[PDB]
RNA sequence: AGGAGAGCGUCUGUUGUACAUCAACACUAGAUACUGCUAAUACCACUGUGGAGGUAUAGUAUAUAAUCCCUGCCCGGUGCAGUAACAUGUAAACGGCGGCUGUUGACGGUCCAAAGGUAGGAAAAUCCUUGUCGGGUAAUUAUCGUCGUGCGUGAAAGUUGGUCCGACUCUUCACAUGUCGUUUAUCUAAAACUUUUUGAAAUAGAAUUAUCUUUGAAUAUGAGGAUCGAGAUGGCCCGACGGUUCCCUGAGCACCUUUACAUCCCUUAAAUCAUAA
RNA sequence: UCCUAUUUCCUAGUACCAUUAGUGAACUCAUUUGGUCUGAUCCUAAGUACGCAGUGAGCUAAAUAGAUACAAGGAACUUGACAAGCAUUAC
RNA sequence: AAAGGAAAGGUUAACCGCUAUUUAAACACAAAAAA
RNA sequence: AGGUAUGCAGUAAAA
RNA sequence: UGGUUCGAAAAAAAAAUAAAAAAAAAGA
RNA sequence: CCUUUUAAUUGAUUAUGCUGACUUUAGUCCCGAUAAACUACAGUUCUGCUUAAACUGAGGAGUCAAGUAGGUACAAACCGUACAAGGAUUAAUU
RNA sequence: UGGGAGCGAAGAUAAUCUAAUAUGUAGCUCCGUUCAUGGAAAUCAAAAGAGCUUUCACUGAUUGUAUUUAUGAAACGUGAAAAAAAAAAAA
RNA sequence: UAGAUUUAUAUAAACGGCAAAAAAAAAAAAAAA
RNA sequence: UGUAACGGUACAAGCUGUAAACAAAGG
């Protein structure tokens, strides 16, 4: 009998660094999710609420997003469309969803009459088209879109691995010596273009150096993170809200399809 | 019962992981107690509902009520200006006591209406030779806080003290001559009473959880005579295993200021004390997070783009710097603020000018920016620049800090406001120009 | 005795059985304090 | 396993230890 | 016996049993366990020692051997 | 077992309803005229009437049956485990029952509350969870959907995951032509369609039918096992006549509900161990027999090497177990109409 | 044990040809001490080997008298 | 015997819930035998009789009977 | 623990801790029987619990077991089912499956019976001093194959087989071989001898306790006769029926069986109120 | 005036009780040197930039337990290839 | 496939609960009712 | 995949 | 760093122990 | 003394008797795995096995037992020894 | 508590065995012992009589029950001990 | 009987339904002590 | 009532309760 636990753990564990690295690969890449990409964008709501009325407004749009199929959904921020898209698309887009959710609205309560089915349908069409336009096949994950695109690859991956400052600019009391690749992935849902992917170094990798022990040899973002990942023109902001049935990655600008964009 | 192996393997793994998970995230709790004190002897056996309607109210219950509300964080602005409206209603009518309290929730709660201490302070003061040593600090504490300043009644509460020296509690001595010192308002006799008092106050009746209190950089530059320097360094070097981050700075501060504008006194410390002072100066005292504010940002903002190379907010030896030059790291700015003066009026406080004149002595050449007048440029950028340069072409201020022109209230409120609507206009013009907007969709 | 019958089994001083014999340092006819 | 199981007293419902807060 | 009070082992104490047996000595109380692992203290249940001024103070702990014979001759001088 | 819910919970002779009613209008007059809406609703929906037969579900199976980027890339699994099929294409969900509609299986081992074993060859197996299956089909007159099939450890049948037209999640079990994407109501004038839920006196002769109740509202009790069903022989005003899987004719008051078709996963019987371990899996514990032990532990027991039974088989009780019949004699048939008779006899005969 | 509750002496109702010393232990642990001792100037090794009312300054001793 | 042997285990929480002072109340047991570490029923003879030299202010016989304030 | 084979169990498993690791038990599967749900069965406070919060593709009971081909005849007996009772049914229900004679006898006679043991194994874990013939050997009470000669066995209380398996019982070939004719050399020791340290045990009626030959409660250190210089130490076990943990019997005990007897519990058969209609 | 917000937040001295933080079955047990040796793991090791541990003295008898090496023969042994033997040998 | 965690706590949401409630500690700081 | 630092009640969702 | 404490969850009570002494007028 | 009586449960070479003491076996069996030196002018014996770092922002990756098993004079004594803020900021004093 | 109440065995005798004895005993639960148990006749007896209840001796190991073993302070009665009936319609 | 007199010995029984925790909503709920 | 645990006392099979062997002389 014993009450030892957090730290004086009783639990005779197994020191072997082979068997603890195969846990760590049970434990990350082999671990069940019981959510899904519908919870996850729920629970990101506030941030997403756009996508959310979206996806909660649209018919077909839920039960496309609830199947089984492994898949990856880029949901937008509603910063990202409110900074993006022009006034008048971002007010188009606000009434034509308070338009659907007021239709259902009605059902839970002439040609004038008959015009709502139209306008219902078009909306419908336009708004699942979108909606759609971010949903791709398979499950991408993170470390599997940045080794896509090369970032690991010693042979690719220079400009990405040694950055480097002018040190004395930053740090100068340490330094008064010196005070003197593209992938593309399947295309959406409702769309044929493939969606291309690739990766940059951040503003905050050079300076590592300043701060760490390093073995070289002879506007910006803020977002975190020494490696920025950018799907289609839109930097991924929070990746890997791994779900039961694919992944969500936020990005920081819609994916609007070339149908829905005005060519003039 | 028994698993699949899969299932086995995978709940092992999560196993594995949540031990470790838990031994990462208690590594950086050295400073986490698990027995933890909460005071409570202060709070009154009466119970009081605090949106009752202030009609009803007497002392006794309005001050309760402004207590229990600065305690429980009920900063609704249309309460606490119902409860300002009904104390100056009832200021007749108030003990020292609930008084006192009255004025502790106001200083708690940091709530900034000058006009409430300006009509209740006269009452004080009159009420003086019945005061306690709790009420009497409460005024000087809460004052000090809202930067209210009034140096005859402050010298009052302070002469009030002595009067009642065999009766003061040694925590609340203390904290008055604290904010004395830090308002200035002790002329030198009163402040070699103070001294006097105090030395024998913490040589009989402090231990080290409240001696270290007394340890205030401000008051031993500006208040302390030099037996209670000498006496407060000596015994700082015994007290040290009690203190806590801020009391070090403290110390450290009053000890650089001493070397500095006391050579004398450093010299008569002893090389035991000057020794222990040495290596704290090595010490990582922990800071508090600093960032510019939107005043500090916008003069950082006109100062690039007139083409200065600078820093902001950092560390140099024991004080923080507004703007560090980077070609001429000797020139540095301040940006001076509302909290920066005594309410309704331009005059430094007390530790500005004690920071100035250090910095100034040990060689920095400052130049300072005064709210009142930058808020005068409106949103202009031009102009900003022009002020920034012209008083760049100007020689740096001297090492003594002097205090600009006379103001009042109204001006202050009126320039707050002005001050609240240009943040709002450049905040949304700086978001709305970082704001692309090119995407148009043929939707319609 | 294991915790299933200690959870049915009551204590000895729940009963009179404690006075009921005469049992002594002097034998077994105790006569008490006060008669 | 559980030793009290099959007792009358065993998962009972109600009681003050449940109904701290029912008026 | 093994196990308990036999042999000089006498009262269990923390000492001697496992992590997870709780016996104190009869310290006070001054404090509450919270919900999360916690004890938040307070300090108005500290005793309070009452402590007279010791300072300039004529007694001692003993007395002096003539009290015996002044108290004794002061006595029999009523007495007879 | 009664770990669960508590007797005053679960006990009751007499359920006085049989619609269990979530109405949504603000007053009882309303919520009338909305409860005559829906089941008028139903009954414009409703169009198939013909009884649904054997035949019938043969031909709805024959139709059934004849109408690389969806993975974890970069994922490598197991060495040599892999599942039998990826989920978008296995039968059953591949997923996780869901925690709001089961709990934790409190699991008895074979003994009682003495803490003897009165269940023998009992063993603990794989954890299990108990879900929370409708019995009932309470909610009438309200459609829903079929989304999920899904696996049951304690039941030979599958489950299927109904979602009604209002959100609610329920279990219940699946007919052997259930799939995703079906619509099914619990109603009087429901059509006869599988899945479909209706009182016998509704259901035309010949249909077969499942989960049927013995008692209105209280939930269906017979014919439960995965691929059985019953048969509706002959009705009349009151009563319904059934023949049963074991070929037992019963009655039934015309007011017990039941649902039309085949308990799904007919194949149940056709599945192959291949060794001790499976049953192992499973919860079995080995059988020792009779005439293995020694005299005093069992009738058969004893003998100098192996022997015969040497005499009529019973069991360790002491109690003839081949042909001996147990059911009591002075107990009431009641509704039964026909008791089946020993297999022997049915297959000759 | 010191209470002489155990079996120990059990073993000890039979011959035995030796038992080790563990004299590398021991000697780690006499040098510890001997350090500890040395590091503020006293020789507890000297002072141990002295003899009855010998007295020996310093670092001294028959050498000492030898050359002296 | 098998592999690693097993004998009668030293256990303090089981001896002291099986057989510590509680448990032998519970137990059904002789209890007017004497035991030196638990409960039992043999009875004392309480404080002796005073002898004649003694002081009576002195001498005591009650403690629970007589305990007031 | 290799190559080639046989027997028993299919197999991986369980297994008597401390004389039995096996051919014993279990096992995947094929069957039979009971059970309509407050199910049967089990626990035996019984309006309770497990069964099961399961519902005849389920649960319980009893055999036989995994793969292939097969699984003969008998309901006379016993049990069970069936019916008011019969009739009748049920053997993968418990069980059973001939004798004396004529023509080596296809084919007859006669008695008996419910049926008269079928197919297939077969000198066998059954029979037995080493059955006939063949391979291996110089020599084959062994082993394999074969005959069906002798004794016989025998069909889900299962018959005959294919592959693979076993700390199982056996046959054979090969290998370097101290297993052997038959032993020797060197070295070490939880081996022995001396010494230092240090110290038991089983046993003991008493002993100053010889060999031959005899006698004797019948195989004597002690009794008759004859003969004979003895103590310790090292070794060896001829004797001292050497010392200490198998067989019969009692007006003794314990456990097991049931067409031994008696009693009790249960299930039937009933009875009795609740109970009025 | 192009950072996704330019959002005040360090450690209130701290109830009671446990702990010898290392080698090591360190437990039950007792012919109990606590600690060496007898097995995996735990430090990118020329065994981890000198670590942990090391118990009276003698002495050619045989017998025994082992280790090594056996000429030529090669199972002739034995109930039985039990036990042994092979699985090293120019480089 | 043999079909596997949800009590208390933290996070987010919601919230007309309450000194059973963050020092009578401190730092920072263009900052805020009504009119 | 027990509970982490103003603390008692209290609903939902969930790497 | 653990126990304690909330949960698991327990009168399934570790004799000489406690957030556990008659329980708010507490005199701030 | 003698006399009379005594219910003393009154006589022990023996119950593989009971509780003990003391002999014989006998000065016999029993002695666990590797050991040396510490010096008449410098030093580094040999062997078995290898987690022996003890701050580098991280309580140094556990549980359990010793009812205190590595403190201390060639001690089977006396005395002493588990500090969660680690107290020596003792770069002091001299 | 060999007193009183409830439930209630076997070893032993019967030379096995059954009844009966052991025994209404042991264990278990409950009263708590003269300030108690009990009790002032719808009693017992003979055609005469006794006079609540209780203890002792005799009648007597009788008449009985058990029918191989044993059990049996029987009833009436006789000689003694103790002696009691009932304050009390209110005030 | 001058004062003082720690802790354990699970006690609202100086008392009344039984029944866990010296006494627990009705019912389920069951008894030779 | 009885007993015990700790503590004090000659570190105790005695005595004793933090007032732990003694107040007897008080407006």
């Amino acid at each position: 009998w014993t009450r030892a636990s957090g730290m004086r753990n009783p639990v005779k564990w197994t020191r072997d660094w082979e068997v603890l690295n195969r846990k760590v690969y049970f434990a990350f890449d082999e671990r069940e999710i019981r959510r899904s990409m519908l919870d996850a964008v729920s629970a990101h709501r506030k941030t997403a609420s756009l996508f959310h009325r979206m996806i909660n407004a649209v018919p077909g749009v839920a039960h496309a997003m609830s199947l089984p199929g492994p898949h990856t959904f880029f949901l937008p921020s509603d910063k990202a469309c409110r900074d993006h898209l022009s006034p008048d698309s971002l007010h188009a887009l606000t009434e034509r969803v308070a338009f659907l959710e007021e239709q259902q609205r009605q059902r839970v309560g002439g040609g004038t009459a008959a015009a709502i089915a139209d306008r219902v349908a078009k909306t419908t069409e336009q708004l699942r088209t979108f909606v759609l336009a971010h949903l791709i096949p398979g499950e991408w994950r993170m470390k599997t879109l940045l080794l896509a695109c090369g970032a690991g690859d010693p042979r690719r991956n220079g400009s990405l691995r040694y950055q480097d400052t002018d040190r004395e600019l930053f740090a100068p009391v340490m330094y008064a010596s010196r005070l003197g690749s593209v992938f593309l992935l399947p295309p959406p849902q409702s769309t044929d273009e493939p969606l291309p992917v690739w990766v940059q170094a951040s503003r905050y990798a050079a300076f590592l150096p300043i701060t760490t022990s390093t073995n070289f040899p002879r506007r910006r973002s803020t977002v975190g993170g020494a490696l920025h990942l950018w799907v289609g023109g839109a930097l991924v902001t929070k990746g890997d809200l791994r779900a039961h049935n694919g992944v969500v990655h936020m990005i920081d600008k819609p994916l609007i399809p070339v149908q829905l964009l005005a060519s003039p | 019962g028994i698993l699949r192996p899969r299932e086995r393997l995978l709940l092992n793994a999560l196993k594995k992981e949540a031990d470790i998970r838990y031994r990462g995230r208690r590594m950086h709790k050295r400073f986490r107690s698990w027995a933890q004190q909460r005071v409570r002897h202060y709070w009154l056996p009466q119970k009081v509902c605090v949106t009752s309607d202030p009609q009803l109210m007497d002392g006794s219950y309005i001050a309760a009520c402004v207590q229990k509300a600065a305690t429980l964080r009920k900063h609704d602005l249309q309460l606490w200006h119902g409860f300002s409206k009904r104390i100056l209603e009832l200021a007749d009518s108030l003990t020292p006591q609930q008084m006192g309290y009255i004025f502790y929730g106001y200083g708690k709660s940091l709530f900034r209406h000058e006009e409430l201490y300006r009509g209740l302070l006269p009452f004080v003061a009159e009420a003086l030779p019945e005061f306690h040593s709790h009420a009497l600090m409460t005024v000087a504490w809460a004052l000090e806080r809202v930067r209210v300043n009034d140096r005859a009644v402050v010298a009052q509460i302070a002469e009030e003290a002595l009067a009642k020296k065999d009766l003061m509690r040694p925590a609340d001595f203390i904290k008055i001559v604290n904010c004395v010192a830090r308002m200035g308002a002790a002329p030198p006799s009163l402040a070699a009473a103070l001294s006097a008092e105090l030395m024998r106050v913490l040589d009989e009746k402090c231990n080290a959880l409240l001696f270290r209190g007394a340890v205030d950089h401000v008051a031993v530059a500006t208040l302390y005579s030099d037996p209670l320097r000498l006496y407060l360094l000596e015994r700082f070097t015994k007290t040290a295993i009690c203190c806590r981050p801020m009391h070090y700075q403290k110390a450290f501060q009053s000890a650089v200021a001493i070397r500095v504008l006391h050579p004398p006194v450093w010299q008569q410390l002893s090389k035991a004390v000057r020794n222990f002072y040495i290596r704290l100066s090595l010490r990582r005292i922990p800071q508090r997070a600093r960032r510019p504010s939107p005043l500090h940002w916008d003069v950082s903002n006109a100062l690039a783009k007139l083409g200065v190379f600078h820093r902001n907010t950092f560390q140099w030896g024991c004080f923080w710097i507004d703007i560090g030059e980077i070609d001429d790291r000797r020139q540095c700015w301040f940006v001076d603020g509302p909290s920066d003066f005594y309410s309704s009026t331009n005059e430094y406080t007390e530790a500005n000018k004690l920071q100035h004149r250090i910095l100034s002595e040990l060689g920095w050449n400052i130049r300072r920016v005064r709210w009142n007048d930058w808020v005068q440029l409106g949103t202009d950028m031009d102009a900003k620049v022009e002020y920034l340069r012209k008083l760049r072409e100007r020689p740096p201020w001297p090492a003594i800090l002097t205090d600009g022109p006379s103001s009042s209230r109204q001006e202050m409120v009126a320039n707050l406001r002005s001050a609240r609507d240009v943040q709002r206009a450049l905040k949304e013009r700086r978001e709305k120009n970082r704001q692309p907007h090119s995407l148009v969709m043929n939707l319609g | 005795i294991r915790p299933r019958k200690k959870g049915m089994r009551l204590d000895r001083r729940r009963s009179k059985k404690q006075y009921k014999h005469g049992r002594h340092v002097g034998g077994w006819n105790y006569r008490w304090l006060g008669s | 396993v559980r030793p009290n199981q099959g007792r009358n007293d065993y998962n009972q419902v109600g009681g003050k230890k449940r109904g701290q807060g029912v008026q | 016996a093994k196990v308990g009070p036999s042999k000089g082992r006498g009262p269990l104490l923390a000492k001697f049993a496992p992590v997870g047996f709780k016996k104190g000595f009869g310290a006070i109380g001054l404090g509450r366990h919270t919900k999360k692992g916690f004890f938040i203290i307070n300090t108005m249940l500290v005793p309070m020692f009452k402590v007279p001024d010791l300072s300039n103070c004529k007694l001692k702990c003993y007395v002096a051997p003539d009290t015996y014979r002044i108290v004794q001759q002061s006595f029999n001088k009523r007495e007879l | 077992s009664s770990s669960y819910l508590p007797r005053a919970a679960t006990h009751r002779n007499r359920v006085a309803f049989q619609l269990f009613a979530t109405p949504r209008e603000p007053t009882a007059s309303k919520a009338a005229a909305a409860a005559r809406a829906a089941a008028e609703a139903v009954a414009r929906s409703s169009t198939v009437s013909a009884p649904f037969t054997v035949q019938k579900q043969q031909r709805l199976l024959a139709l059934l049956a004849a109408s690389d980027l969806f993975r974890v890339h970069g994922l490598p699994g197991f060495s040599g485990f892999r599942p039998s099929s990826p989920p978008h294409l296995s039968k059953l969900f591949r997923g996780r029952v869901s925690r709001h509609l089961s709990c934790r299986r409190v699991n008895h081992l074979g003994r009682n509350n003495s803490g003897r074993i009165t269940v023998r060859f009992r063993g603990a197996g794989h954890f299990r969870r108990l879900r929370f299956v409708d019995y009932k089909r309470g909610r009438k007159d309200i459609f829903g959907t079929v989304l999920r099939l899904e696996y049951d450890p304690n039941r030979s049948a599958h489950l299927a995951l109904l979602q009604y037209d209002d959100g609610v999640l329920s279990y219940i079990l699946a007919t052997e032509v259930t799939r995703p994407g079906d619509r099914v109501v619990a109603s009087k004038h429901a059509s006869i369609a599988p899945g479909n839920c209706l009182p016998l006196g509704n259901i035309p002769v010949s249909t077969i039918v499942h989960n049927v109740e013995l008692r209105p509202g209280a939930g269906g009790q017979i014919v439960r096992a995965g691929g059985c069903y019953a048969t509706v022989v002959a009705k009349d005003r009151h009563f319904v006549t059934l023949k049963l899987s074991s070929t037992e004719v019963r009655r039934f008051p015309a007011d017990c509900w039941a649902t039309v078709g085949q308990v799904s996963n007919a194949a149940h019987a056709e599945r192959i161990r291949g060794k001790a371990g499976v049953s192992y899996w499973m919860g079995e514990r080995p059988r020792t027999r009779g005439k293995a032990m020694n005299p005093v532990d069992h009738p058969h027991g004893g003998g100098t090497g192996k022997k015969g039974l040497k005499r009529p088989p019973v069991s360790k009780w002491g109690i003839l177990c081949k042909g001996y019949k147990t059911r009591a004699k002075k107990k009431p048939l009641g509704l039964i109409v026909r008791r089946k008779k020993a297999n022997k006899l049915i297959k000759k005969f | 044990n010191k209470v002489r509750t155990d079996k120990k002496e059990r073993k000890r109702a039979f011959p035995q040809r030796g038992f080790w010393k563990k004299q590398n232990f021991l000697q780690v642990k006499n040098n510890t001490v001997r350090l500890a001792f040395a590091v503020q100037g006293v020789d507890l090794l000297k002072l141990k080997r002295l003899r009855w009312g010998e007295v020996r300054k310093g670092n001294t001793g028959w050498w000492t008298d030898d050359y002296r | 015997w098998k592999g690693n042997w097993k004998g009668p285990q030293r256990n303090k929480w089981k001896w002291y819930h099986r057989h510590g002072y509680w448990a032998t109340r519970k137990k059904l047991i002789d209890f007017t035998k004497y035991r030196r570490y638990g409960y039992h029923e043999r009875r004392g003879l309480g404080k002796p009789r005073m002898q004649f030299w003694e002081d009576p202010s002195h001498h005591k016989r009650l403690k629970k009977s007589i305990r007031f304030w």
